[PDB]
RNA sequence: CGGGAAACCAAAGUCUUUGGGUUCCGGGGGGAGUAUGGUUGCAAAGCUGAAACUUAAAGGAAUUGACGGAAGGGCACCACC
């Protein structure tokens, strides 16, 4: 959006540089590139960062339009996400999962497992195309992080990002959790958080 | 014995909904295009309004070791004569248990039928609204709309399900192997499905939208509920 | 019903090929339908090279390789198990065995 | 070769509509063609649209709105007399109440509705529905 | 539809999608109602107010409904006419 | 010969230490007893098979996890790994290198003026 | 081969049938 | 994408919502590419080409079995060493 009060601040555009969000894969799908600035002169892509914020956004604008927490879903079956939706969902009152997704989970009624919700929202559309496949039954609305060679095929809300590993994983899940937060009244939009974006990094070197 | 209530309980959101709220027609389930997973919901709204009708039962069978092992397939329609028709079909070891099987299938599949006029727009609609066709197979189906009173042109099996969904007056025509009646109900089925999603000029105006039963019932489903 | 997209046979753009005899029976077959192997190997085996480099009357010699290419028609190449048949989306695969 | 230029403008319009696309680019250019749109824009199932001059018989831009159904063309121009026209229209419409065959007369290029206010006959070019 | 009285006849009046002017018909399963909040222009807060778009099964499938989600948030305020 | 053992021997040995794991240990001749009084078992050579595989279970519990079975013992460290780790009182700091496009898709996002710079090699890498 | 063999077959029975009714007039 | 009986095909698509131009050519299985006339050739033969009579199926794609002097794993003193 247009408004001040909405607007990217330096100390966020630090943290994206730091976390290596901005680079992307050395291929590039047709459908991503509108979110694309440049291929560098060895063969990368240059995710734009003023892109991720206003489609950053316009999700959490989405997430704060469900009246009851639990009816929005968070899934990761990679390891790099896992940490990340566990918190997230900690947070803010959605329902994770985190490991293997068992296939019917949304559409075997009966299944010990069976769930009904209202939002999905995925770490990787290549990894988690199970419950993207299976939400193409009952009418489910989408959002996922997407890279340069994420292939679009049942998603409506796309974040360009490096979603590889690492870092930059955990950030955009912190990043989402602070402005959902943010714009439904609960913490301040000038104030820092408490919470710090380490907190939901995956596994580096312990001692 | 007697037929007292909790027959049934909900294992759905829109079960759930049906049973207890303001959800008072399917015509509000179809605005939304939600899939139907209980019986039960169609016997709360239609009920013993609906009419039942076997089209044929038929024998299939798998060589073995031992010897060919049988099993006995049924084609069921089921309507109430004004604007609500579905088919259904289930394969089983014993006949009885065939039928009862298909009359739910028959159920959980009803589709609107939409209706119009061959002439001047006297009275309330009688046939088709538009030339339609469907395919199953090889077999191709064809429905054309005529003037008031002449009733159906057409073969026994089609004649039946046009006649289950409130239809006064068609001109049909058909293609391929008829002889197969599983293709052609469900050719003749998907004809009369398509009906009400055909872009026509009194549908041309701008759409307004509403809130869904999930979000005007949101807190009725948390309060008091599992 | 056909069996394979390149009727089995490499030959795409073209009329004519020339013909090979094979190496087991001289049977008559396309060169681009004759299914290759080329052989490299040592003279001598790798138990019997220690008996024969004591016996050299060099300081230093390396035994030499024997170079061989040849040629199968379809009968021969499955009868000598140079081949075996294959599930129906496995005769897909275009890649080299393992090492 | 190209033996008919009309031909090739409905059916780039035609494929363009299934698809789903917002526009359509229609080369080359005639009067013919010209005429023809303005009667479907005339009655609503296209936007407007836009003529680039390059010297050698030009190109046309169209803007699409969702609504056509399909458009098509009657190769030989066959002759129609009043009395005749109802059995052209009974194969060709999906229904009494809606779509159009398109005439020409020497009154003009017109909707098979306005060739009998003007008690004319012509020869066959198309239709919309 | 209506007759020459000019009373209404049909059962229902089905809706169209947002992107691209075709019926969603009452077995498109794969179709969607998409909805979105509002914020206050002084505060970026949400005040409950909200819109809404419907997407059509057979472009979902094709991966054309994020730019169809993207222009409808254009050609509406939200996005604000710059990128 | 064959010495393998079949689901209800398994599964009911997991489901005693899921339940017991506090009144076990490495003895034979003591799992065989303590078996015997929280659970019914109906022969006591299904009995001694039991504690057999509950005594080979004690003893991989004691080396790492099972992931069929779990205790608040094993829960509680897990969840000293979930929260936060001693590892740094710090993030890694935001004070990091950019290369030239990006120094250039930076100036038109009006921001910069925090990173140093270098150039990459004069040709594709192969 | 037998529709190949059928095809010989009729060549020298219409070889013989050729020459037993050209010798006749 | 869409099409088809399916195997499959970016054409083998844009077809009951049926019409861009134009050449050759099929009409249940056999008798039969046969008899007879013409025509070309040194010859072998090529081209053109019937009927009487006879018959309830002949054929295409795919599924589950059984079978192989097909391939790969494993087993048995009613098998062998």
């Amino acid at each position: 959006g247009a408004l001040d009060v909405l607007q990217m601040k330096e100390e966020d555009v630090l943290k994206f540089l730091a976390a290596g969000t901005h680079l992307g894969g050395t291929n590039l799908d047709f459908q991503m590139e509108q979110y694309i600035y440049k291929r560098k002169s060895d063969g990368i892509y240059i995710i734009n960062l003023k892109r991720t914020w206003e489609k950053l956004l316009l999700a959490a604008r989405a997430i704060v339009a469900i009246e009851n927490p639990a009816d929005v879903s968070v899934i990761s079956s990679r390891n790099t996400g896992q940490r990340a939706v566990l918190k997230f969902a900690a947070a803010t009152g959605a329902t994770p999962i985190a490991g293997r997704f068992t296939p019917g989970t949304f559409t075997n009624q009966i299944q010990a497992a069976f769930r009904e919700p209202r939002l999905l929202v995925v770490t990787d559309p290549r990894a988690d195309h199970q419950p993207l496949t299976e939400a193409s039954y009952v009418n489910l609305p989408t959002i996922a992080l997407c890279n340069t060679d994420s292939p679009l095929r049942y998603v409506d809300i796309a974040i360009p990002c490096n979603n590889k590993g690492a870092h930059s994983v955990g950030l955009m899940w912190w990043m989402l959790a602070r402005e959902v937060l943010r714009m439904r009244g609960t913490i301040s939009r000038e104030h820092p958080w408490e919470v710090m974006p380490d907190l939901y990094f995956y596994r580096d070197p312990e001692e | 014995g007697k037929a007292e209530d909790k027959e049934w309980l909900p294992v759905t959101k829109l079960g759930r909904l049906v049973k207890d709220v303001k959800i008072k027609s399917l015509e509000e389930i179809y605005l939304f295009s939600l899939p139907i997973k209980e019986s039960e919901i169609i016997d709360f709204f239609l009920g013993a309004a609906l009419k039942d009708e076997v089209l044929k039962i038929m024998p299939v069978q798998k060589q073995t070791r031992a010897a060919q092992r049988t099993r006995f397939k049924a084609f069921v329609a089921i309507g109430d004569y004004n604007g609500h028709v579905g088919l259904g079909v289930k394969c089983s070891k014993e006949v009885a248990t065939a039928i009862r099987g298909a009359i739910i299938l028959a159920k959980l599949s009803i589709v609107p039928v939409r209706r119009g006029y061959w002439g001047n727009k006297i009275g309330k609609p009688h046939t088709v609204p538009c030339k339609v066709t469907g395919r199953c197979g090889s077999v191709l189906v064809h429905l054309i709309p005529a003037p008031r009173g002449t009733g159906i042109v057409s073969a026994p099996v089609p004649k039946k399900l046009l006649l289950m969904a409130g239809i006064d007056d068609c001109y049909t025509s058909a293609w391929s192997c008829t002889a197969t009646l599983g293709n052609f109900a469900k050719a003749t089925f998907d004809a009369i499905s398509k009906t009400y999603s055909y872009l026509t000029p009194d549908l041309w105006k701008e759409t307004v939208f509403t809130k869904s039963p999930y979000q005007e019932f949101t807190d009725h489903l948390v309060k008091t509920h599992t | 019903t056909k069996k394979r997209r390149n009727n089995g046979r490499a030959k795409k753009g073209r009329g004519h090929v020339q013909p090979i005899r094979c190496t087991n029976c001289a049977c008559c077959v396309p060169k681009d339908k004759a299914i290759k192997k080329f052989v490299i190997r040592n003279i001598v085996e790798a138990a019997a090279v220690r008996d024969i480099s004591e016996v050299s009357v060099f300081d230093a010699y390396v035994l030499p390789k024997l170079y061989v290419k040849l040629h199968y028609c379809v009968s021969c190449a499955i009868h000598s198990k140079v081949v075996r048949n294959r599930s129906r989306e496995a005769r897909k695969d275009r890649t080299p065995p393992p090492r | 070769v190209r033996m008919n230029v009309l031909a090739d403008a409905l059916k780039s319009i035609n494929n363009a509509e299934k698809r789903g696309k917002r526009q359509v680019l229609i080369r080359p250019c005639s009067k013919v063609i010209v005429r023809f749109l303005t009667v479907m824009m005339k009655h609503g199932y296209i936007g407007e649209f836009e003529i680039i001059d390059d010297h050698r018989a030009g190109k046309i831009v169209v803007n699409l709105t969702g609504r056509l159904n399909k458009c098509g063309v009657i190769s030989p121009r066959f002759d129609v007399q009043l009395k005749d026209l109802e059995k052209w229209q009974n194969n060709l419409l999906p229904s009494r109440q809606f779509g159009f065959i398109v005439l020409t007369t020497s009154a003009g290029i017109m909707d098979h509705e306005e060739a009998r206010r003007k008690h004319t006959g012509g020869k066959i070019l198309g239709f919309f529905f | 539809m209506q007759n020459d009285a000019g009373e209404f006849v049909d059962l229902y009046v089905p809706r169209k999608c947002s992107a691209s002017n075709r019926i969603i018909g009452a077995k498109d399963h794969a179709s969607i109602q998409m909805n979105v909040a509002e914020v206050d222009k002084v505060t970026g807060r949400f005040n409950g107010q909200f819109k809404t778009y419907a997407i059509c099964g057979a472009i979902r499938r094709m991966g054309e409904s994020d730019d169809s989600i993207l222009r409808l948030a254009k050609a509406d305020g939200i996005v604000s006419k710059n990128f | 010969m064959g010495r393998v053992r079949t689901k209800t021997v398994k599964k009911a040995a997991r489901v005693i230490i899921e339940k017991y794991y506090t009144r076990l240990g490495n003895d034979f001749h003591t799992n065989k007893r303590v078996c015997e009084e929280i659970a019914i078992i109906p022969s006591k050579k299904l009995r001694n098979k039991i504690a057999g595989y509950v005594t080979h279970l004690m003893k991989r519990i004691q080396r790492g996890p099972v992931r069929g079975i779990s205790i608040k013992l094993q829960e509680e460290e897990r969840e000293r790994r979930d929260n936060y780790v001693p590892e740094v009182s710090a993030l890694d700091q935001e004070i990091i290198e950019v290369d030239p496009d990006t120094k250039e898709m930076l100036k038109l996002l009006d921001f910069g003026s925090l990173s140093n710079l270098q150039v990459t090699q004069p040709t594709v890498g192969m | 081969m037998r529709a190949k063999w059928r095809k010989k077959r009729m060549r020298r029975l219409k070889r013989k049938r050729r020459k037993m009714r050209q010798r006749s007039k």
